[PDB]
């Protein structure tokens, strides 16, 4: 998998692929892998799919919560904190690392979580199995400042780096726009591959099967 | 492993206004079996049903307390459970058992007690939800039946040429695995009616 | 501290029980609620004491099984505490036998839980009384009874909240024991109801019956529209202004 | 309304005392101790023909050596008699030797006490143990107040003044094991109000070089004969 | 803690401190709901003791979800407790069925919670009475709950303070056809009946609940429709 | 009048009654003497029985080879001490291999003993006692309340009618210091005898003698054994 | 947890929780219990019958096992909760010793846990009464009475309830050798001995009897009657 | 290694199990009972590991008679199958698993005849004819061979006659004697020992 | 080690050796291998000393209990029922010991067979430890139901003696021991140097 994430100068641009795999035999071709945490904080997982789900989720509802009682929007270093704290809590058992971001009264915060409880709050960043590939990527050509689509296209070059490059990585990009004044949910942003037309016709015809029993239940 | 102890095949097609669901009928212990008429796809509600490949007691004992919540659910509640809440109530219970966790991977199909859309998913040993719009598969013969699938399967299929695709998947799939098969059971959910059939398969 | 302490779970230099005798008082004053057995089914009938214009499945019937259903008498709050375990416990049994609970099961199991609150732990009782309904594969058709003392008896005609007495004494009058149809049971039911309740005349909106039956192999159990109510008091009357004559 | 565990204005706390005067309703039990041995006799009240006097246990085998015999709430003496036989039983166990007359009581009575607010109120039952160790033979007197005695001659129930004043003449340090039967006899058919017939009595001895033993119909007739 | 009930059973039947709840409860400032073919209205009376007291500190009307909204009549600190248990119960609903929780389960819910006080080792019942609305299946919701734990269904209900007069009102002003807004004037002229002072838009709260979900009106808002009325 | 039945309950002037109740149960115990020289301790104990057919009550407990006691009031009380006195030295030798010291085992006495007398229903122990014991600052005479109080002493009688005794103590203590075991036997003797009626002598049958010191571990004598203590005295 | 003691001693050494329990028992319909040479024969008196109840469900003669079966008198609520706690106990004791009960075992076994209930703190005494009949293994009958206080007895014949006395009365002048030399003399003393109390003769009588290698048999209302009649043809002398 | 057999007729159910008690290289007992009544109508043979088969059959047989004793009347052999599986497999997850496998025969006066089969893993089966042990491979082809579901009894004695026979001629182990039982509406009938 | 036990006419018959090592040292060859439980109830030790002495106590004062509470003395299923549930409760910590129980009762003799593993089975003859192999041939060889009290003794002597002639860790000298209805009894201790002189010649 391949997710990354990077700071411009009004907010965050976020960016994932979509296979998902069993093995060596690919099992989803559309998954989802940016999840919602607050109406202004996104997160992307790698690692196991069932774990970075339940965490998401849980952590969630926490906030949902706290900015119930509080009455305001919460902040990008308490979803950082929860996170951080369950996943010390665990030891190491849940294999869930998380690019987390948002855009609160303070600005733009992007962190990046691993699966022991380790947090590093930097400018750029990127996870997976793809992480090198889109890390060059951000080496080579990286600027502080940037504007809105400089960065959603450096994001896109970083993801299609890694689809194209890694072996568990393919399908489809899915980015996430955060600022200060909307919320850009791109799904998909881009389509780099496409499946071949079909040359025969195997069509089956009625009656190319033997039935021993039947049975009709009317509802 | 664990998961081919028993073997088992179960797959899920999506046609227009209609799902099909096809299991297979062997119960055997490793190289021997022990009996034919084994029931994999159990019934949760009017049009909606749940298919268990893996290890048998898990099969049963998930069969059992899916049963007993959901019955729970339907009494409180006064109405028809919802793909997508059955989905959601699979996820917990098998997350919930996390490192011990029950050996089966389901396969959920049905139709929307409200407006008749089909719905086919399926969920991992530890409950990660995974809905498609084409087709599931699970079972040891998951790649013979993702093989014959991407070449048969397509868009807006009637229910007699989706009886026919799924019954030639099901068929050649299992062919080719060793511990499963020996029968196919199919099962047609359609807005008024639902169709059971048996296929006419090797015995050998 | 023993200053504060009520003693609720003690004897009476009588040999009485003084706070089980108050929630029996307590029950005598809600809702009157009627059950009677039939050759081909069961049926409930409970008076509604919801009446205000500006109020919006069943008030007072609930459903526990695919086969059972109950009516409460009391305090509402409790009931509602004692259905939840009621549907529990009939779950309980079916995961462990693969087969739907007896009537007679259930209902013991749960007056062994309304005991145990009167016998120890410093609590007060459950102020409710129940009326079970239900088909069995070993008996068939059944109506049962419960009290807060835990007591339960099995009967083929029965009535338990306001004007209980009677209610029992007019079923003892007119109830014919194995001659009774659907037909016939709910008109003896109708015919108590309007004898029984403080109203000049019956109404649809005031009375709730659910029936029990057995088709084709599966129970059916149905709460009957208002607009067969109407059909049935309005046969009740005919019937009354003919009988005389 | 008051605790289980207040004091009195004179120092005595109250169920105590009312666990003593519980006491004196049960029958009366006679216990004396020889050189020879050491014999129990009690009272059975049998209420109707249509009971079974020998249903009606009050003298009980606590081990081969040692017996008892209580009086008063008849139904919270089994407590005490089972954790008698299982301190008995583990101290076999532990040192293979057989206990003291003496510890079993102190093991007994140590329970006394042992309630609040597990018991809630004193047991209201007393006691009389009967034993041979290697001291010879010993009589030891237990009541509810968790105190116990060593004693030559006792008396205890309901009758018990009248029959300790009766052993005050009648004991002696020299009695053989036969004259206290018929002591004991005597003193037990003064104190009953109906006829001592060798159905209505009870009769044990312990000795030493032989096991606990309980008097059968034909041993009563033959004493019973002389009175 | 004491271990034994503090609410018995009179020699007549009646559980007392039940009653003595409802005294307090009768004593509190009106609430008023009305259910309209397009969502519900709840309004509420905030009147405050002192110029020196801040008017927005605190709401009577609070949001349990994205579609469910309650008000009181009784004690606010138990109010609190409630509203707190309440928030805690939809967010465990939604964790295990991905799924926003319906106004009936809720009502359910807090009724058994509020039913626990009673029956439990000395504990007293809670001094509130509770109204709840919500929009589910396309459809609106009101529901009262009540000390003892025993819920209702209403179309149109008045609680706290001269609550027989209200429920005359809206028995004579009340009929099925009803939009939002005349449900609003209706409220507000509900709340206008047996109100001591003149009132403004800092002295009541309102809050309505529809296809967007649940919200509570802006003190414009409520300048605008007091201007109008 | 309501301020009576609770541990737990001030009277209006600052007094807990069921202290004081308890402390009139040991007053109906019967005397016990206690005093020291500068190399023995001593404890004499007068006994009681039932009637003329029942054994005298046991007054003087072995707690360890340095330390012993005596008793008055409730003896199941006494018997609950005595064990986890008994509990307290067995486990001071197990970790630390010496004797425990007498004064330290006092604190710890009336530690355990002050807790009941502050909870909800619960009850003051209804035992007062005598501590002889002897360890590397000499003798001791430790006398302890069931108000969890304890006072060191150089001479000291509790029990029913025990004013007598500490007159006499109070009268002679000048020559305690200086006597011999003998001596300090006697005038233990004599200051027990002052409380006896007029009409009641000492006897070999319900006089009993424990005795600490320097060299010599703490030892009882009952019955014939306290026949050479009598002979000479008057 | 609640920890109140609810049961001590008073004034003069009474219990008054365990003759209030007593005084409960007294009040319930009465129950007569009789040991014969080879059958012995249980029956209670019907307190209140009407046609519109099932009588299958208010029985008060229960088996506890295949050779001991019970009659009470009392609460009816705290009846059926030692009943299954002595039918637990037996199978028990049947997987451990490879044996069935003896009467006097599971008799011991019910006195003990009702007198646990007098000494425990927040419990009340169960009201009830029991009286207990079955064979032993070397086939003698054997009865026992039970108390609510904790205490048990064997007996030749007796009654519970209310009107025991009575009944207690005429068993002590009727109750003789020649008596119960056969079942249906045996039988028909029971129902004499029940006669005394129920009135509308024998509508209102409950009937059981044990054999020594057959199980609990109910007799049927012709049965009663047949017996009945007999009876008063005997009243012709 | 322990041999259980089960064939189910049109009405009746025959039950076959050998009687050997083996500790190491030698035989301890030749007239051992591996068969367990439940009920009036219902048998239970277990086989497996020691101790485990008879805690784990003890412990149903008490509680399926006291189902009997409580409610009067007695389990039918799909609840008691039921319950004995979910019994397995609540035990198999935890410290103390049992290692057995089942079989269980029973005759219901609505339903019939029935046999189920049950692993050490707690998954059950029903069928018309099954077998455990090592003899199960070689017994199996000669049931699948010669069986119709119209046998009689005569016919269903022969052939487990035939069946051990084959035990006889080809197995490793020595089992002389089985013992031989058949459900039917009359109860459970003990037949004649079949001895080589 | 080597024990055996068989039943006939008049009773049951019951014998042991007597050495126990450590290794290949003999630790000691006058060991007490029949555990006198109670004067009506015999039973050995096979496996580990320690065990078999501890949980055999256990069971002599569970039947003393029993025998108290209920005035008849315990059986022999019973008691070996009791020993086999103490034992189950420690399956898999390591434990190590076989037994058999021996006794008279009211359905006259009984000799169970007891171990560590779980079984508990009844029988006629029985022989555990070592040298067991060694027993079963003899013992099959000359038992009968029907035998004398004379020629079972003889019986049992020959088998122990034919047991430690081939067994390494067997030895020392015969123990005998005869329940009856009436008690046991202890018949003879037989060098196994002496059963060498009479037996050859």
């Amino acid at each position: 998998t391949t997710i990354a994430g990077v700071v411009y100068k009004d907010g965050i641009v976020l960016g994932a692929d979509t296979r998902a795999t069993e093995g060596m035999v690919v099992a989803d071709k559309n998954c989802s892998k940016i999840h919602f945490i607050s109406p202004n904080i996104y997160c992307c997982g790698a690692g196991t799919a069932a774990d970075t789900d339940m965490t998401t989720q849980l952590i969630s509802s926490n906030l949902e919560l706290h900015s119930l009682s509080t009455g305001r929007l919460p902040r990008v270093v308490t979803a950082n904190r929860m996170l951080k704290q369950m996943l010390f809590r665990y030891q190491g058992y849940i294999g869930a690392a998380l690019v987390l971001g948002g855009v609160d009264v303070t600005g733009p915060h992007l962190y990046s979580i691993y699966p022991h409880g380790s947090t590093d709050k930097l400018p750029y960043v990127t996870m997976g199995s793809g992480s090198l590939a889109a890390m060059a990527v951000f080496e080579d050509k990286f600027r502080p400042d940037m504007e809105e689509e400089e960065a959603k296209n450096l994001v896109s070059e970083a993801i299609a780096a890694g689809i194209f490059n890694d072996l568990g990585s393919g399908s489809n990009i899915d980015l996430c726009v955060i600022s200060k004044n909307k919320l850009d949910f791109l799904r998909p942003y881009t389509v780099p591959n496409k499946k071949g037309t079909r040359l025969g016709r195997y069509r089956c015809e009625k009656g190319t099967t033997a039935v021993l029993t039947e049975k009709i239940t009317p509802l | 492993s664990i998961m081919s102890y028993n073997g088992g095949a179960v797959m899920a097609m999506k046609g227009k206004n209609c799902v099909a669901i096809a299991a297979d009928r062997r119960f055997g212990i490793q190289a021997q079996m022990v009996t034919t008429d084994f029931q994999k796809i159990f019934p949760m509600g009017d049009r909606l049903y749940i298919g268990l490949a893996g290890l048998a007691t898990d099969v049963q004992t998930v069969a059992q307390r899916l049963k007993f919540r959901l019955n729970l659910y339907e009494l409180k509640e006064g109405r028809q459970i919802k793909p997508y809440t059955l989905m959601s109530m699979v996820a917990n219970l098998l997350y919930e058992k996390r490192f011990g966790p029950y050996y089966t991977e389901p396969v959920i199909a049905g139709l929307d007690p409200k407006t008749f859309k089909p719905f086919i998913c399926s969920l991992d040993l530890i409950g990660c939800p995974m809905v498609t719009d084409d087709f599931v598969v699970s079972g040891t013969c998951a790649e013979q039946m993702y093989g014959m699938c991407e070449s048969l399967w397509e868009p807006n299929m009637d229910p007699d040429h989706l009886f026919e695709t799924i019954s030639q998947a099901m068929l050649n799939a299992v062919d080719r695995d060793a511990v499963s098969g020996m029968g196919v059971i199919v099962h047609i959910i359609e807005k008024d009616k639902i169709t059971t059939r048996t296929l006419k398969a090797r015995m050998d | 501290s023993r200053r504060y302490d009520s003693r609720t779970t003690i004897f009476s230099p009588e040999g009485r029980l003084y706070q089980v005798e108050y929630a029996m008082e307590a029950i005598g004053h809600a809702g009157t609620c009627l059950g009677i057995l039939a050759n081909d089914g069961v049926l409930l009938a409970a008076e509604r004491r919801n009446i205000h214009k500006l109020l919006d499945f069943s008030e007072k019937i609930y459903k526990l099984n695919e086969d059972m259903a109950c009516s409460v008498a009391g305090i509402t709050s409790d009931a509602n505490v004692l259905t939840n375990e009621l549907r529990l416990i009939a779950q309980r049994y079916l995961l462990q036998y693969q087969e739907p609970i007896p009537c007679e099961q259930l209902v013991t199991a749960l007056c062994d839980i309304k005991q145990a609150y009167t016998q120890f732990g410093g609590k007060r009782p459950f102020g409710v009384s129940l009326l079970y309904i239900g088909w069995d594969k070993h008996y068939g058709f059944q109506l049962y009874q419960s009290d807060p003392s835990g007591n339960y008896g099995g009967w083929k005609a029965t009535c338990i909240g306001n004007n209980s007495a009677a209610a029992v004494s007019m079923l003892k009058q007119d109830y014919k024991e194995g001659e009774m149809t659907l037909k016939s049971a709910l008109a003896l039911a109708i015919k108590v109801l309007n004898k029984t309740m403080d109203v000049s005349k019956l109404s649809a909106e005031k009375v709730e019956i659910a029936t029990l039956t057995r088709e084709n192999g599966k129970t059916v159990i149905r709460v009957l529209k208002q607009k067969e109510v109407e059909q049935l008091i309005k046969k009740h009357e005919e019937e009354e202004a003919k009988a005389e004559r | 309304d008051r605790g289980v565990n207040t004091f009195s204005p004179e120092g005595r706390l109250f169920q105590v005392e009312y666990a003593i005067e519980a006491i004196k309703l049960g029958s009366t039990a006679i216990g004396i101790q020889t050189s020879e041995g050491v014999c129990l006799a009690v009272e059975k009240r049998i209420t109707s023909p249509l009971m079974e006097p020998s249903s009606i246990e009050k003298i009980v085998e606590i081990d081969a050596h040692i017996g008892c015999a209580m009086s008063g709430l008849i139904a919270d003496a089994k407590t005490l008699i089972d954790k008698a036989r299982v301190e008995t039983q583990n101290h076999w166990f532990t040192y293979n030797e057989t206990m003291t007359v003496e510890s079993v009581t102190q093991a007994v009575s140590n329970l006394a006490l042992q309630f609040g607010e597990a018991m809630s109120r004193p047991f209201g039952v007393a006691l009389l143990f009967g034993g041979v160790d290697e001291k010879g033979p010993q009589l030891f007197h237990m009541d509810p107040s968790g105190t116990f005695v060593q004693c030559d001659a006792r008396a205890i129930g309901s009758a018990s003044e009248g029959a300790q004043s009766s052993l005050q003449e009648v004991y002696h340090k020299s009695m053989t094991l036969k004259e206290a039967i018929k002591s004991s006899l005597i003193i037990l058919k003064q104190v009953m109000e109906e006829k001592l017939n060798a159905t209505n009595i009870e009769l044990a001895t312990v000795q030493p070089g032989q096991n606990f033993h309980m008097f059968t119909k034909e041993e009563l007739e033959e004493v019973i004969k002389d009175i | 803690g004491y271990s034994f009930s503090l609410t018995t059973f009179s020699p007549s039947g009646k559980l007392v401190q039940i009653e003595y709840a409802l005294a307090a409860v009768a004593g509190g400032a009106p609430s008023v709901g009305i259910k309209a073919a397009n969502g519900v209205v709840l309004a509420t009376e905030k009147k405050q003791k002192s110029i020196l007291y801040d008017e927005r500190s605190v709401h009577k009307v609070e949001p349990i979800t994205k579609h469910i909204g309650l008000v009181y009549s009784g004690m606010g600190p138990d109010y609190r407790v409630l509203v707190h248990r309440a928030r805690k119960l939809a967010q465990q609903y939604y964790l295990v069925y991905q799924e926003p929780i319906p106004t009936a389960q809720l009502v359910q819910r807090v009724a058994s919670v509020m039913q626990e006080y009673t029956q439990s080792g000395g504990v007293r019942p809670f001094g509130v009475s509770l109204l709840i609305c919500g929009w589910n299946e396309g459809r609106p919701y009101l529901f009262q709950s009540d000390p003892s734990g025993a819920y209702f269904a209403w179309k149109a209900t008045a609680m706290g303070k001269n609550y027989v007069n209200g429920k005359t009102f809206l028995e004579k002003r009340y009929n099925e056809d009803l939009e939002l807004e005349d449900a609003i004037h209706t409220a507000i002229l509900t709340l206008k009946e047996s109100f001591e002072g003149q009132m403004t838009e800092d002295n009541i709260e309102v809050g309505i609940c529809n296809e967007a979900g649940f919200r509570r009106l802006t003190p414009t808002e409520v300048k605008d429709y007091l201007a109008a009325i | 009048n309501q301020y009576d039945n609770d541990v737990t309950v001030w009277s209006p002037q600052g007094r807990i009654h069921q202290i004081e109740y308890a402390m009139e149960a040991v007053k109906q115990g019967s005397a016990t003497v206690g005093l020291k020289s500068k190399t023995h301790a001593v404890l004499v104990a007068l006994k009681r029985a039932q009637s003329e057919l029942a054994a005298h009550q046991k007054k003087i407990l072995h707690v360890d080879n340095h330390i012993g006691i005596s008793i008055a009031g409730l003896t199941a009380d006494a018997r609950l001490l005595c064990n986890f006195m008994r509990q307290e030295c067995l486990d001071s030798r197990f970790v630390f291999d010496r004797p425990l010291p007498v004064s330290r085992l006092v604190s710890l006495i009336g530690s355990k003993t002050q807790i009941p007398t502050q909870r909800y229903g619960r009850r003051p122990y209804g035992v007062g006692l005598l501590i002889a014991g002897y360890d590397d600052m000499g003798p001791h005479i430790f006398q302890t309340c069931p108000s969890a109080n304890y006072f060191d002493c150089r001479a000291m009688s509790i029990g029913a009618r025990s004013q007598s005794a500490r007159t006499y103590l109070e009268r002679h203590m000048s020559e305690f210091m200086e006597c011999n075991l003998n001596e300090l036997v006697k005038h233990g003797l004599r200051a027990l005898r002052e409380t006896l009626p007029a009409e009641q002598d000492l006897t070999t049958k319900n006089v009993s003698i424990g005795i600490v010191g320097k060299d010599l571990e703490f030892t009882i004598y009952d019955d014939d054994d306290v026949s050479p203590f009598l002979e000479g005295l008057e | 947890s609640y920890d109140r003691a609810i049961t001590v001693f008073s004034p003069d050494g009474h219990l008054f929780q365990v003759e209030y329990a007593q005084e409960a028992v007294k009040k319930g319909s009465t129950a007569v219990g009789v040991r014969g040479r080879d059958i012995v024969v249980l029956g209670v008196e019907k307190k209140s019958v009407a046609k519109l109840q099932d009588e299958r469900t208010v029985r008060k003669i229960c088996a506890l096992d295949d050779n001991v079966c019970m009659a009470f008198a009392g609460l009816t609520a705290d009846a059926r909760i030692v009943i299954n706690r002595a039918r637990v106990e037996c199978q028990s004791h049947r997987l451990t010793v490879e044996d069935p009960v003896t009467v006097e075992y599971i008799t011991r076994y019910i006195a003990s846990l009702k007198q646990r209930y007098t000494q425990s703190n927040g419990r009340r005494p169960f009201g009830i009464s029991a009286l207990i009949v079955g064979f032993d293994f070397d086939g003698t009958p054997r009865l026992y009475q039970t108390d609510p206080s904790g205490t048990y007895h064997a007996w030749k014949a007796n009654a519970i309830g209310r009107g025991a006395k009575s009944v207690r009365e005429f068993l002590e002048k009727n109750y003789t050798d020649e008596a119960i030399e056969t079942d249906d003399l045996t039988i028909k003393l029971v129902i004499k001995a029940l006669l005394e109390v129920v009135q509308s003769g024998g509508k209102n009588i409950e009937l059981a009897v044990m054999r020594r290698d057959q199980s609990l048999k109910i007799l049927n209302p012709e049965e009663i009657e047949k017996y009945v009649a007999e009876i008063e043809k005997e009243k012709e002398e | 290694m322990e041999y259980l057999i089960g064939i189910q007729g049109p009405d009746y159910v025959l039950v076959a199990s050998d009687r050997v008690a083996a500790s190491n290289i030698v035989q301890m007992k030749d007239d051992h009972d591996k068969m367990f009544k439940m009920s009036e109508k219902i048998l239970l043979l277990c086989v497996g590991e020691a101790g485990d088969t008879v805690q784990f059959a003890e412990y149903i047989q008490k509680n399926v008679q006291l189902y009997k004793m409580r409610n009067g009347y007695e389990l039918s052999p799909t609840a008691a199958a039921n319950f004995t599986r979910r019994n397995l497999a609540d035990c198999l997850r935890s410290r103390t698993p049992y290692h057995v496998n089942l079989l269980l025969a029973g005759y219901d006066e609505h339903e019939g005849p029935a046999l189920y089969y049950m692993d050490y893993l707690a998954a059950l089966a029903k069928a018309p004819f099954a077998a455990h042990g090592y003899g199960a491979f070689l017994t199996l082809s000669i049931l699948d061979r010669y069986y119709t579901p119209t046998i009689s009894r005569e016919r269903a004695v022969e052939l487990l006659r035939k069946c051990l026979e084959e035990l006889q001629k080809r197995f490793i182990l020595n089992l002389p004697t089985f013992s031989v039982r058949i459900i039917d509406k009359n109860g459970i009938h003990d037949l004649d020992n079949i001895s080589f | 080690t080597t024990t055996l036990a068989f039943k006939f006419r008049h009773g049951v018959i019951v014998a042991a050796d007597s050495r126990a090592t450590a290794g290949a040292y003999i630790a000691s060859q006058t060991v007490k291998k029949v555990i006198e439980i109670n004067p009506y109830l015999l039973g050995t030790m096979a496996g580990g000393a320690a065990d078999c002495s501890f949980w055999e106590r256990l069971l002599a004062r569970q039947c003393r209990i029993y025998e108290l509470r209920n005035k008849e003395r315990i059986s022999v299923a019973a008691a070996s029922k009791l020993l086999a549930n103490m034992v189950y409760q420690y399956k898999g910590m390591g434990l190590s010991m076989g037994t058999m129980i021996c006794g008279w009762d009211k359905r006259g003799p009984g000799l169970y067979y007891v171990d560590s593993e779980g079984n508990r089975i009844s029988g006629a003859t029985f022989s555990v430890g070592s040298g067991s192999v060694y027993a079963y041939g003899v013992m099959d060889r000359g038992y009968s139901y029907d035998l004398e009290v004379e020629q079972a003794y003889d019986l049992a002597r020959r088998a122990i003696y034919q047991a430690t002639y081939r067994d390494a860790y067997s030895g020392g000298a015969v123990n005998l021991y005869h329940v009856r209805e009436d008690g046991w009894i202890r018949v003879s201790s037989d060098n196994v140097a002496d059963l060498h002189e009479k037996y050859s010649g």
